RNA sequence: GUGUAGUAUCUGUUC
RNA sequence: GAACAGAUACUGACACAGUCCCUUU
């Protein structure tokens, strides 16, 4: 998440919606990514879940097979009490590898 | 480029903001916080023998032009 | 250097009253929010006495507490939106009894803050949805739909943000089950910023917009716009759909307006004054509150004003339009910021400041003779009051919740450090004296000399309500009564009463039986005698009484097993028990309600020894257990609420022990050098246990909680219970030649109050050293002098006569009659720089006033304080600062003045001596080694007594703030500044100079301020920080200081001293707040205790959550990191907890819950 | 980071490390060194160790007048951590110094660190704002908290 | 081994 | 210290074979 700075959140009213997380990001903290010590649940806004949207990973959009958790850091700083953290931007870095997967096969 | 957390807030100044936009957001806020708390109004009422709507009408009539006119 | 948070009393103060059925029954309850406490309370309308059932800390601020029920339900759900960012819905569960959490959804950051949503909420009245709503900008809806679970659920949050708009007040609008409708009072200030001309305020209105609610489409959009013409406060809601039609009132300055969305015009009324009020006439008149009582019938809306008189609005409406407002007169109350009317003419008034009455409804007022008003008379109005009719007082709540000063001492000729508060506001203001203890009842004395040795109350049914005999015996006479409202002499006892009178119980229905040193007698209504008499010249010690079951005890162990067959005749065991000791207590179990014969036993021996017996004929009188105590026992007996046992001793010691074979607990405290003897007694219809001591115990079991409190009387040997229906609740007492009967209206748990009314607000007050008085000064704003009300009052009658009424006018003798008492009726007053001075010398012992003194208009006194000059003799002098023309709120003042009295007999007169210019007011007074401080302004001088008026020698500027305390040592002075948090001083001697070499880094607004020690200074915060200021031991005499400690209690404390409450106790530093509450800080001993606490206070934050979601440690942590601090609360909160998560954390802390409660008390029983 | 509220006995052997660190040798160095004291600072949160990282904010703060990005977001991070732990006070009294300096370069980040403390925990600041003389045409003075009782 | 951003350090010519 | 053009290093617990999350007159 901090690693890119070309992807923006959606930052948007919370709902009653829970977030999911795919097998590679598993026990990843969604915004400062992180491994120690999940402490709350993480909260989506209702129209990043809907349709083709339903259950999927907030970084990556793949198959949600976990749930999103906030490390005790994030509660601490109230870095959570903010609006939902999917990403809406596809991200540069996918599409030039799946464009060079093409090319080169 | 990552400066939108700063732009969805009231308040929240910037590079041109001069003294009198910052004194009378600091003075609503103060307000506010008056309004806010009850032992901190409670303190006002024993100060002045008054009442608590007294009190509470003064400081609701006292947010729209503080600090005086603008320039 | 670590200390512990303790609480000793509750916060009194009254924000929020919600009325509703939150038990789901048909009893209404009363859910009171304090500052940061949540209690429910209700009424009994069979006795009136009014009972707290709940009591829940938050830890948190809360700022709204609504009350709403679902479309079919009967059961009321409470809403709380408090100062974090989250809403969350409570329950009230009676089997439990704790509120449950249900729902809770977060919106934004924690704290006040102008955009956070928490203020303001709104709940339509059908219970359909909830609407909150922020001061700025920020505005939710949430539906709270319910599911076929029978359950309740919560939706996504709507969006309603209007860019920069200002919000007055928020309300719902019944619409009669169509999309709800909400109302505000909405405002915008775009423009007033937009104009560099100074023309913002004016001509600038508000205006009142309706919010529509669509459940299709699900969204909020804004649909009217109504701009008035006046400035209102707050709104009304109206019932509307079949009883009235739906609409807001419009309260505002001399003026009501009804409001309606169609075709409903516009309807203003003028607000009726008072026959000639005494305050400035261009004042306007708001109203404060309101009331709802929505009978099937008709309904009524209440109002007050600012004077507390209370109104009647009638709505005299059509089908679909409305002719005219009908206003009345009801009665006149004490200023109140919440009030709600509850069924069966119950009437609950929470007054502002002061105590809490709860009236009841006897007359209905309906179409009195004093005449109404209403909008359809064109053109002021007038009315003239009357005392309080229509409604009587039955009960009342004592709260001493606006504190203004603490002092700690002994004046009178006991050894208990009495405790001494000043509060009340205006003319309700009191000096109120608490002390440990209950509250003693005196009924009737009768004086009857002699030695008395026990007394007991035989019934000749076994559920009567009156007692039926009295045996009242002394050493060496004998007497029975019975009572008859008129008792006297009983003359067909027949008791042969000779010897003194060991024991007289109730083994049958109407079974008498008497113990005396040469036998065994048995009374009984029938002519049956089962006397036997003891052989040889052995005496009985004494015998075990029950309700079914009499054991006898005779000297050397022999002890002889009775049992009562349902016959009649009395039984032995073919067994007997012997010990090489003496009996001198004996223990016997209450009777099973359903079994005839119990299995527990104990026995006390002169040997410092308890044995356990099984009372089974198998082992009958046999040794199961051992047990052993320090000192010998005095008595033993059983209590329940589930039961408790408590084990008597020679000494004050009362262990704590479980109904076990096995010991128990030892939990034992202070209660000198009597032995304690254990007698049942009567508490609120429950069993409880008595205990006697130099001065009397008594311990109750309210919701199973045990509080070891005294009585606040001299030193009783006996005494007992009295049951009536005049009398519900009584105790007998037996003092030295004479009989006193005693009784308890009020709980009086601790902290009894004495009311000793004043005139004014207090401010402060001294004790004098030999004198042994106090001189308390008070100041009010906007007041009138007893002289300048007179002079006014003369020159409206001389208005009034030359008015020339037809010469013929008697009203102006009328109205100079009689004068409205000003603590039933108010004290009517207005101005804008009217200040009054009132300077009273009180008695400790008794409330009556010595002098009085009285100054001009424009005089207010500020600071007082007795001090004596070394250049005199032993003459006591009083000094007493004055200012001239002070105005509050803008800072401009002309100069002072100081007084100076001489204190003529000894504290029992006063004299005016002479005055001195000041520049400006004087802060506070500091007297040390016969020198007196004087602080003006930001300056600091030296004053020392002349001839005809004060002398100045030595000055100092360099304090950058106004001065607002001054404290002096031994040695150095300490000067409090209003925003910085300390200056140290140093007075050189040789050059006579004040220079500072001390000073703080951290600008606090310190309001009081003490010191522990000779380089500690304790100082405090206008908003509620607590801090510790310690100098570094390796300074000279730059060198700035450092803070040891920071806490916050979220309420202002004006008023701190580190002294010791009890007798042989610690010093502690107990401090009061302006909420209410009095609290105590105590250092820790050992360091093993300080990391069990701890590792329990880290436990129990994250596994504990407080209840309305606030976080706990960033709330103490609110302006500065808590240091060196451990609360108190949560750890006391361990009791109230769930048995599964008590085991949880016992077994994490390998400890046992009884041992974590024990050592939870510990400290409780040594600093309290 | 892992070790969490166990660490403030072990901050003693790492201020002469941190003293070294925080010189303007190298910005990797500065960075590393930023990241340990906002993950100690966290770290350490409710215990009260102000002493010991009062003195660490003089040398972090002169770190924040460079143009790489990393080096940036880090001393903000520190900063953000440190707010929790010391207390709002301390970075209102350094960010009023420079808040009205005439440069515009200055100005920027004093204004971009005053609304980053702003943001957060903006509650707790009414009681630590400076008093500040008014002119004639208009009031900048709060009377209601001169009051005396 | 490959790619995606940023930063720093040494050079051809010109102010 | 403003630039038109080259070479060498460092930082971000950064990413690496995805086959499918697909869609009308
Ligand atoms: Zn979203
Ligand atoms: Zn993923
Ligand atoms: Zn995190």
């Amino acid at each position: 998440a901090k690693h890119h700075p070309d992807l923006i959140f959606c930052r948007k009213q919370a709902g009653v919606a829970i977030g999911r997380l795919c097998e590679k990001c598993d026990g990843k903290c969604v915004i400062c990514d992180s491994y120690v010590r999940p402490c709350t649940l993480v909260r989506i806004c209702d129209e990043c879940n809907y349709g083709s949207y339903q259950g999927r990973c907030v970084i990556c959009g793949g198959p949600g097979v976990s749930d999103a958790y906030y490390c005790k850091e994030c509660t601490i700083q109230e870095k959570d009490r903010d609006g939902c953290p999917k990403i809406v931007n596809l991200g540069s870095s996918k599409t030039d590898l799946f464009y060079e997967r093409k090319k080169y096969g | 480029q990552l400066e939108h957390l700063q732009s969805k807030y009231i308040g929240t100044g910037h590079a041109d903001t001069t003294k009198w936009e910052w004194l009378v957001n600091q003075h609503r806020d103060s307000y506010c916080s008056y309004m806010g708390h009850f032992d901190l109004l409670n303190y006002f009422a024993i100060a002045e023998n008054e009442s608590k709507a007294r009190v509470r009408f003064n400081l609701m009539e006292k947010m729209l032009q503080p600090c005086g006119p603008p320039a | 250097m670590f200390l512990y948070n303790l609480t000793l009393q509750r916060a009194t103060g009254i924000s929020f009253a919600i009325h509703g059925n939150f038990s789901g029954t048909k009893q209404q309850e009363i859910v009171v929010s304090r500052g940061k406490i949540l209690e429910l309370l209700r009424p009994d309308p069979n006795t009136g006495k009014v009972h707290t059932l709940l009591t829940v800390e938050v830890f948190g601020v809360i700022r709204s507490l609504m009350a709403f029920r679902l479309t079919g339900g009967t059961k009321d759900y409470i809403v709380v939106g408090s100062d974090s960012g989250r809403i969350v819905i409570l329950e009230y569960q009676p089997s439990k009894n704790m509120f449950e959490k249900i729902h809770q959804e977060t919106f934004g950051k924690s704290g006040c803050r102008r955009i956070v949503p928490g203020q303001f909420l709104a709940v339509d009245p059908k219970g359909r949805a909830v609407m909150i709503s922020a001061i700025e900008k920020q505005k939710l809806v949430y539906i709270l739909n319910r599911d076929a679970a029978a359950r309740l659920t919560i939706s996504s949050p709507l969006e309603a943000h209007k860019a920069n708009t200002l919000v007055y007040h928020v309300v719902g609008v019944d619409v009669g089950f169509e999309n709800p409708m909400f109302a505000c009072l909405e405002m915008d200030y775009e423009e007033a910023d937009n104009d560099p001309t100074g023309e913002a305020a004016a001509n600038t209105q508000q205006t009142l917009t309706f919010y529509e609610l669509d459940l299709g489409l699900n969204h909020v959009v804004r649909k009217y716009s109504e701009p008035l013409e006046e400035h209102g406060n707050f709104l009304i809601t109206v019932p509307g759909g079949s009883d009235g039609p739906s609409g807001v009132l419009i309260c505002s300055e001399n003026y009501i307006t009804y409001k309606n969305f169609g075709d409903q015009p516009d309807i203003r009324c003028p607000i009726p004054r008072r026959r000639n009020d005494l305050d400035d006439p261009e004042r306007g008149m708001i109203f404060v509150c309101s009331a709802t009582h929505k009978t099937k019938s008709m309904f009524f809306f209440l109002a007050q004003t600012e004077q507390g008189d209370i109104f009647k609005i009638t709505l005299e409406t059509d089908e679909d339009m409305v002719t005219e407002i009908r206003l009345k007169y009801f009665d006149t109350v004490p200023v109140a910021a919440a009030m709600c009317v509850l069924k069966t003419g119950f009437l609950f008034v929470a007054s502002e400041f002061g105590n809490h009455y709860l009236y009841q409804i006897a007359h209905l007022g309906d179409d009195d003779e004093e005449p109404e008003f209403s909008s359809a008379m064109p053109l002021t109005f007038f009315f003239q009051p009357r005392p309080l009719k229509n409604l009587v007082l039955v009960d009342e709540l004592d709260s001493l919740s606006p504190i203004l000063f603490c002092q700690i001492a002994d004046l009178a000729n006991e050894d208990t450090p009495q405790l001494y508060v000043a509060c009340g506001r205006g003319p309700r203001s009191s000096l109120r004296v608490l002390r440990h203890g209950l509250e003693v009842s005196e009924m009737a004395v009768s004086e009857l000399p002699g030695n008395p040795n026990a007394v007991w109350t035989v019934r000749r049914h076994i559920e009567d309500e009156f007692d039926a005999y009295i045996i009242v015996s002394f050493v060496n006479a004998t007497l029975v009564l019975s009572i008859g409202e008129t008792v006297e002499e009983v003359t067909d006892s027949g008791f042969l009463g000779t010897t003194p009178t060991l024991s007289c119980s109730l083994l049958g229905d109407d079974a008498l039986v008497q113990v005396y040193p040469d036998g065994i007698r048995h009374i009984r209504a029938d002519k049956r005698v089962n006397e036997w008499k003891t052989p040889g010249k052995k005496t009985i010690v004494k015998c075990a009484v029950n309700q079914r079951q009499v054991v006898i005890a005779l000297t050397g162990g022999e002890l002889v097993y009775f049992e009562m067959d349902p016959s009649g005749q009395l039984n032995e065991y073919t067994e007997r028990k012997e010990m090489s000791a003496d009996v001198v207590c004996m223990s016997l179990a209450n009777v099973p309600p359903g079994e005839q014969r119990s299995r527990f036993l104990a026995v006390g021996l002169v040997d410092n020894t308890v044995r356990i017996i099984s009372l089974d004929p198998s082992d009958c009188l046999q040794p199961l257990s051992m047990q052993a105590l320090p000192a010998q026992p005095e008595s033993l007996c059983i209590v329940e609420m589930f039961l408790y046992l408590n084990i008597g001793l020679q000494n004050g010691v009362l262990l704590r022990t479980v109904l076990d074979p096995v010991t128990g607990d030892l939990s034992d405290t202070r209660t000198g050098s009597r032995p304690v003897k254990l007698f049942r007694v009567r508490m609120q219809g429950q069993e409880a246990v008595l205990a006697m001591s130099s001065r009397s115990w008594l311990s109750y079991s309210y919701q199973s909680r045990f509080h070891l409190t005294p009585l606040s009387y001299e030193t009783l040997e006996f005494a007992s219970g009295f049951a009536s229906e005049q009398c519900p609740e009584g105790i007998v007492a037996i003092s030295t030649n004479t009989l006193r009967i005693l009784a308890l209206e009020k709980l009086g748990a601790v902290f009894n109050q004495v009311a000793f009314p004043l005139q004014y607000t207090p401010r402060k007050f001294v004790i004098h050293p030999e004198s042994n008085n106090l001189i308390i000064i008070e100041t009010d704003h906007n007041a009138y002098t007893e002289a300048t009300k007179a002079q006014r009052k003369q020159q409206m009658a001389e208005e009034m006569v030359e008015a020339a009424g037809e010469l013929a006018a008697e009203m102006a003798a009328a109205f100079l009659n009689e004068n409205l008492p000003e603590s039933i009726f108010g004290a009517p007053k207005a101005g804008n720089g009217q200040w009054a001075s009132v300077i009273r010398v009180m008695n400790p012992i008794q409330g009556n006033t010595l002098d009085l003194v009285q100054l001009e208009q424009n005089e207010a006194a500020f600071s007082v304080a007795v001090c004596r000059f070394s250049n005199t003799g032993e003459d006591w002098y009083v000094l007493v600062g004055v200012a001239k023309d002070l105005i509050l709120n803008p800072r401009s003042v002309a100069g002072g003045f100081v007084y100076t009295y001489k204190l003529v007999n000894n504290g029992e007169k006063l004299e005016f001596l002479h005055k001195t210019p000041v520049e400006e007011v004087p802060a506070a007074i500091a007297p040390f080694q016969g020198r007196v401080l004087i602080g003006v302004g930001k300056l600091l001088r030296v004053y020392d007594l002349g001839k005809k008026k004060l002398l100045r020698k030595c000055e100092n500027k360099h304090i950058a703030n106004y001065i607002s305390g001054i404290q002096t040592i031994g040695h150095r002075v300490i000067v409090s500044d209003v925003q910085e948090s300390f200056i140290w001083v140093r007075y050189k001697r040789n050059e006579n100079q004040l220079i500072i070499f001390a000073d703080d880094t951290y600008p606090r607004w310190v309001t009081t301020a003490s010191l522990l020690d000779y380089d500690t200074v304790a100082g405090a915060d206008k908003f509620g920080n607590i801090c510790v200021v310690r100098l570094p031991p390796n300074t000279n005499d730059s060198q700035k200081a450092e803070v040891i400690m920071n806490y916050h209690v979220g309420e202002t404390v004006l008023s701190l001293q580190k002294t010791t409450l009890i007798p042989g106790g610690s010093e502690s530093l107990v401090y009061t707040t302006l909420s209410g509450g009095i609290g105590i800080l105590v250092p820790f001993t050992s360091h093993e205790d300080h990391d069990f606490f701890q590792h329990v206070e880290m436990h129990l934050r994250s596994e504990h959550p407080p209840l309305c979601g606030r976080d706990h440690l960033s709330f103490r942590s609110y302006y500065f990191p808590v240091k060196n601090v451990i609360d108190g609360d949560l750890c006391e909160q361990f009791n109230s907890m769930e048995p599964n998560k008590q085991k949880n954390v016992s077994e994490e802390l390998d400890r046992t819950p009884p041992e974590v409660s024990k050592k939870l008390e510990d400290i409780r029983t040594r600093y309290a | 980071e892992y070790i969490g509220e166990m660490g403030k006995d072990y901050i003693y052997a790492v201020t002469p490390l941190l003293e070294d660190a925080l010189m303007d040798r190298d910005l990797v160095h500065r960075q590393t060194a930023s990241a340990v004291v906002q993950h100690m600072s966290l770290g350490v949160y409710g215990f009260g160790c102000e002493d010991s990282l009062n003195h660490l904010l003089n040398y972090v703060w002169p770190n924040v007048f460079e143009t790489s990005p990393h080096v940036i977001q880090a001393v903000m991070g520190a900063l953000e951590g440190l707010r929790v732990a010391i207390g709002p006070c301390r970075m209102l009294q350094y960010c009023l110094q420079g808040l009205f300096h005439p440069a515009r370069k200055v100005r920027d980040v004093y204004w971009k660190i005053y609304n980053s403390i702003y943001i957060g925990s903006q509650d707790a600041l009414i009681a630590h704002y400076p008093r500040i003389y008014n002119d004639d045409k208009n009031t900048y003075i709060r009377y209601e908290l001169d009051y005396i009782l």
